[PDB]
């Protein structure tokens, strides 16, 4: 990704199923 | 299941899966016209019930 994404940036990454904009986001991995 | 998944249940589970049994609604409606029959036979109220 030459573009778009910056420094250090974190992802929503493991699980996406449940995934859906506006549900409180936690962070295990 | 993740998300975009579905399933079925086949077969015979096919059929239950239409209906195991609406049985007790003929169980019912058949009680229902045992009722009215023998409440002409009877020719009487609840004579029948009996």
């Amino acid at each position: 990704v030459t573009e778009g994404l910056k420094a250090g940036d974190r992802v929503v990454i493991s699980g996406l199923q449940k995934v859906r904009p506006g549900v409180q986001v936690k962070a295990q991995e | 299941l993740p998300t975009g998944v579905g399933y079925d249940w086949t077969g015979m589970s096919y059929q239950e899966r239409l209906s195991g049994n609406q049985a007790p609604s003929l169980y019912a409606i058949s009680l229902i016209v045992v009722f009215l029959c023998l409440a002409a036979l009877y020719e009487s109220w609840s004579i029948p019930f009996s």
